[PDB]
């Protein structure tokens, strides 16, 4: 029955000085204690063919290693006790496979460290000792105090022993800030030959694709991902003269590229699905938009529309609405202006609760001006225009929380942030720049940048500060002549495109070293 | 060769009141910003025109504007040019406007056609825009004095194309990337305009300029004895004559038309021949390095043989303003279709329009009623069509003719179509508001002749200064002193 080297009873035992476990128990021990044996380590998988344990414990044994999945094969065990030991790391689903553990106990051994949810998989847990450890607090522990906090299970009070800036504090006392655990970068990936003057983004049949704008070739560029190497190669060309804007617009599992160009150009093309080829489909009046120089995509309401901005003086910026065969003309804007961009943003108009689709447009020499939706005329009207900023090329939206900023893109003076109050725009940040043709908010999991682009000098990418409220330097990527800053996102991976309009387009990877 | 020769446009631009608040009433920021956008639209007319544009004078505004200025830039444009009329005293080739505010027009400036050098139709318009923006804007105004125009029917057929497809060409709609190069067909109709007699005071040098002066920038100024220009331009021609703007005392001449191995040329060398019929050769005074003014004949004078008149240098025939409306290939139709279709006053031909009425031509007068041209094509050359063209065919002795118009607008107040004043629908007898006149109705001015029955005795030629042009070996005031 019991092996002789160790102490048994009818429904107990009692092991020591013992080198491995005994294979084979009697069909009535429940509970087995270790006491200062000779394990080098935990066998892996072990406690095979045990089934019967309700408890379990070790003491006064070296441990360095305890492998995963070592308690596997002990459905009925309850009570867990391995403390008063020295150990220095275990791994994370050694825990895993036991959903009836009850009591555990870590507590006295003097870890340094867990892993990250290694208690996960037990949901029955009730009571949890961790005490006597002299716990490292860090980036390894912060998963411990995410824990500590979301458990019902009583806990009692453990303290971090190091680093020694943080002595005797309870790790129960912690809270999300003083960790700094994250940084962000971007690394250049792919170097694309062409000179590109706007990049965008859409995902097709659950495919997120990219589509390039190369005006000298007139070609709207379009890249899809390729497993077997580095994702981005070109799959297909759209051919025109003088290309500008190339913006994708899928409606109703439908695809819709509308682009620009300064040459005959503004025509509006399909997919066909059976033939997997674009098909010009409607061609935009020649009369109204002349000098396009952006194209904004918005909805509304459950309707799609498009708006393109005309820098002539005779043409004239003009929105169209989709009829459900096609697009046609809305309502003009800003007759007899140079408009060099648009930018749709939904911002709460007080006294109003709800948020607002408005319109802001940058006419070249000019101030911006806001429009807000009227749902009643389906029209835009209350033209107003932002005060004390003029020669404004771009402007860009982003929110944090619930509040909305702008990035006002200057090419001269200062390009600066604003924040939308109740009725206006309060000024944030300034920051000038010189022959900056570019100002572009990125959010790529909860990480707010802003990118300001330069001809002359680096492209400064900045982060946006929670604590600050403003953003924050951050890194200055090289290129050539940046137009537009694009976020790709692929399955889990992320992607940073730079337009340059004197030179080569650059791809960046999103790179986080990251730990807990 | 006039077009060889380098021209040269004397500016004089206005700043109004709200062109004055853009630049925060600061008289140095605006003088330096209208210099500014001069300076670059004389770089394009420089690489392109072979023509300078020169700053001569600047008026600013800083009281409110004198006129009421209007949001259309054609409204704008005639009252501007009616201030500059009656209160702009000072010498230049065209007077320009800076506007602070902005036509609502799908132009952003506006200027008279061939207007160059008009008291009347001499000036522009501009609408207030970025330096680039304005270079450009003052560059198609100035292009439209200059003769240079649109020409929609060669845009049509696409003879005529702007091979720049990213920016256009200067006189195309401008969107954000700018354009800084004319079309040829831009170069050809300025030449022709040049051709024809218009202009002919570009050819003159500017004396003074409103900057400060500096040696070496080609133009003698007050305290300058010489201008040779930039030392390679120097060394082209002038070198030995001209340094540092100080004459070498060997010799007087430096840099000029009538200037050769850095000696005056003998008098009555001629310096630029004559470029029409209404033109007169200018000569070498020997008097100055310079060439004489540039001078045509009087008003009156018969060009293009009996079928024409000289009006500025420049010849009025019903030939060439149907050429000029409807293109080259139209000729002017036969006499004996404006005799029928005028008389009958229906739209097909008529002396002239009332409201909800139509004037029959009178019997006396028809050659100065509605334009009939031969050959007419859809599109006309410059303005813009109203109506359809009108069609009739006529038959005399056997053949028949076949005789069109149309209605082409330039502006609203100003109707092309109809025969111009001062064509010679007969002899002795000028167009005038649809009427054939005797010449001697509205008494030309003529120069002094000895003898009767002739012009300058017989022996010179009557010019636009109203003096006489003696033929070679005879001299005088009146030409009638005989001296080989
Ligand atoms: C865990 O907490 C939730 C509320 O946060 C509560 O509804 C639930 O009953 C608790 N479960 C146990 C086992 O205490
Ligand atoms: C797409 O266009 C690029 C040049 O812009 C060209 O090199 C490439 O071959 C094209 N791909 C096609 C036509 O599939
Ligand atoms: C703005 O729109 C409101 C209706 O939404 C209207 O009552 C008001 O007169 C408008 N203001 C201007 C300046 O057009
Ligand atoms: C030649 O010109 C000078 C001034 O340029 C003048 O003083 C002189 O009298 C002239 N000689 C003539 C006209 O014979
Ligand atoms: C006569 O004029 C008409 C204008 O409508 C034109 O269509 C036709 O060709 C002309 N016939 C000639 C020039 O013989
Ligand atoms: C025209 O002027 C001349 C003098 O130059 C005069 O004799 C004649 O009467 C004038 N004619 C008219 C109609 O006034
Ligand atoms: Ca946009
Ligand atoms: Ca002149
Ligand atoms: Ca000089
Ligand atoms: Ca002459």
């Amino acid at each position: 029955k019991c092996p002789a080297v160790c102490t048994c009873t009818k429904d107990n035992a009692l092991c020591e000085n013992a080198r491995s476990i005994p294979r084979t128990v009697p069909p009535d021990v429940i509970s087995l204690s270790f006491v200062r044996s000779g394990f080098t380590e935990i066998s892996e998988g072990s406690f095979n063919a045990t089934p019967s344990l309700q408890l379990l414990l070790f003491t006064s044994n070296s441990f360095d290693v305890i492998s995963d999945d070592a308690f596997i094969g002990l459905p009925h065990l309850e009570y867990l006790f391995i403390e008063n030991n020295n150990i220095k790391s275990i791994s994370r689903h050694t825990f895993r496979g036991l959903k009836s553990l009850i009591h555990l106990s870590l507590a006295n051994n003097n870890l340094q460290t867990l892993p990250k949810d290694i208690f996960k998989g037990l949901d029955s847990l009730t009571n949890v000792d961790l005490r006597g450890n002299s716990f490292n607090c860090d980036c390894k522990l912060k998963w411990l105090v995410e824990w500590l906090g979301h458990t019902n299970a009583t806990v009692e009070d453990i303290y971090c022993e190091g680093p020694p800036e943080y002595k005797k504090r309870k790790i129960n006392s912690l809270s999300s800030k003083d960790f700094d655990c994250i940084i962000t970068e971007f690394a250049k990936s792919q170097d694309l030959p062409y000179q590109s003057l706007s990049i965008d983004t859409f995902s097709y049949l659950n495919d997120e694709y990219v589509v390039i704008a190369q005006p000298f070739t007139g070609k709207c560029i379009f890249l899809e991902w390729d497993h077997v190497e580095k994702t981005f190669r070109n799959y297909d060309n759209i051919t025109g003269t003088s290309t500008v804007v190339c913006k994708p617009i899928v409606i109703e599992t439908q695809l819709y590229v509308i682009v620009a160009q300064l040459f005959g150009g503004s025509h509006i093309y399909k997919r066909d699905s059976f033939a997997n080829k674009f098909i010009k489909i409607q061609d935009i009046e020649i009369l109204k938009i002349r000098k396009p120089n952006d194209i904004e995509t918005f909805k509304i309401e459950n309707n799609w529309y498009f708006v393109v901005a005309d820098s002539s003086k005779a043409g004239f910026t003009t929105i169209y609405k989709w009829n459900g065969n096609g697009f046609y003309s809305h309502q003009s804007l800003h007759a007899w202006y140079r408009d060099t961009d648009v930018e749709y943003l939904e911002i709460v108009r007080t006294p109003q609760t709800l948020r607002t689709p408005h319109l802001i447009l940058s006419s070249s020499s000019q101030r911006p001006v806001i429009y807000q939706w009227n749902k009643a005329t389906q029209l835009f009207t209350n033209q107003t225009d932002i005060p004390n900023m003029e020669d404004v090329y771009a402007v860009k939206h982003f929110s944090v929380k619930g509040d909305v900023y702008i990035c006002l893109t200057r090419f001269i003076g200062d390009s600066k942030v604003m924040k939308w109050g109740g009725s206006s725009f309060q000024d944030i940040q300034r920051m000038p720049s010189q022959g900056s043709m570019v100002f572009q908010p990125l959010q790529i999991n909860n990480y707010q940048y802003a990118i300001l682009g330069s001809d002359y000098s680096f492209t400064q990418v900045y982060n946006w500060d929670a604590e600050k409220a403003k953003f924050v330097k951050f890194q200055e990527l090289n290129v050539q002549a940046p137009r537009s800053f694009t976020h790709v996102s692929i399955n889990k991976r992320n992607f940073l495109f730079a337009s340059s309009f004197k030179g080569n387009t650059q791809i960046y990877k999103h790179v986080i070293v990251d730990l807990s | 060769n006039v077009e060889e020769e380098t021209k040269y446009i004397e500016l004089m631009i206005v700043n109004d009141h709200l062109m004055f608040k853009k630049h925060r009433l600061s008289v140095v920021h605006t003088n330096t910003y209208a210099k500014s956008v001069v300076n670059m639209a004389d770089l394009i007319y420089k690489d392109q025109l072979k023509t300078r544009i020169v700053l001569v004078a600047m008026e600013t505004w800083a009281t409110d504007n004198k006129f009421a200025i209007s949001e259309n830039p054609l409204i704008t444009l005639r009252e501007f040019m009616k201030y500059r009329r009656d209160f702009i005293k000072e010498k230049s080739d065209a007077v320009h406007l800076f506007s602070g505010s902005q036509f609502e027009s799908s132009r952003s400036g506006a200027a008279y056609i061939g207007g160059i050098c008009s008291l009347l139709k001499g000036g522009g318009v501009n609408e207030f825009g970025k330096t680039d923006l304005m270079a450009v804007t003052l560059a198609q105004s100035l292009a439209h004095n200059i003769g240079i125009i649109s020409d929609k029917r060669k845009l049509a057929s696409g003879e005529c194309k702007c091979e720049d497809t990213w920016s256009g060409c200067i006189m195309g709609d401008t969107g954000y990337y700018l354009p800084k190069k004319f079309t040829q067909c831009n170069i050809e109709e300025y030449h022709d305009f040049l051709n024809s007699g218009g202009g002919a005071c570009l050819f003159n040098k500017p004396s003074k300029l409103l900057d400060p002066p500096e040696c070496g920038n080609g133009f003698i100024e007050t305290g300058e004895e010489c201008d040779c220009g930039t030392p390679a331009e120097c060394v082209l021609e002038g070198a030995e004559c001209c340094k540092k703007c100080t004459l070498t005392q060997d010799s007087q001449c430096s840099d000029g038309l009538c200037c050769k191995k850095c000696k005056f040329q003998p008098m009555g060398t001629v310096c630029r021949e004559a470029v029409n019929d209404c033109d007169i050769r200018e000569t070498c005074s020997g008097n100055s390095s310079q060439c004489a003014p540039n001078i045509h004949k009087m008003d009156g004078y018969s060009c293009d043989g009996v079928q024409g008149i000289c009006f500025g240098g420049r010849c009025k025939t019903r030939d060439r303003q149907c050429k000029y409306i409807w293109g080259q290939k139209v000729t002017a139709s036969d006499k004996y279709c404006y005799e029928k279709l005028n008389i009958e006053g229906t739209e097909k031909g008529n002396c002239g329009k009332d409201k909800d009425t139509w004037i029959q031509c009178n019997k006396r007068d028809v050659l100065c009623g509605y334009l009939l041209c031969t050959n007419i094509g859809n599109i006309p050359r410059l303005g813009e069509l109203d109506g359809e063209i009108t069609s009739t065919l006529v038959v005399q002795q056997g053949r028949t003719l076949n005789c069109s118009g149309g209605h082409v607008k330039l502006e609203e107040d100003v109707d092309l179509g109809y025969v111009e004043d001062g064509t010679p629908c007969g002899p002795q007898m000028m167009c005038l508001e649809h009427r054939c006149l005797p010449v001697a109705s509205f008494n030309f001015s003529t120069c002094l002749s000895s003898k009767e029955g002739t012009i300058c005795s017989g022996n010179g030629v009557c010019s636009n200064e109203l003096k006489c042009v003696c033929n070679r070996h005879w001299i005088g005031s009146d030409c009638n002193t005989y001296f080989p």
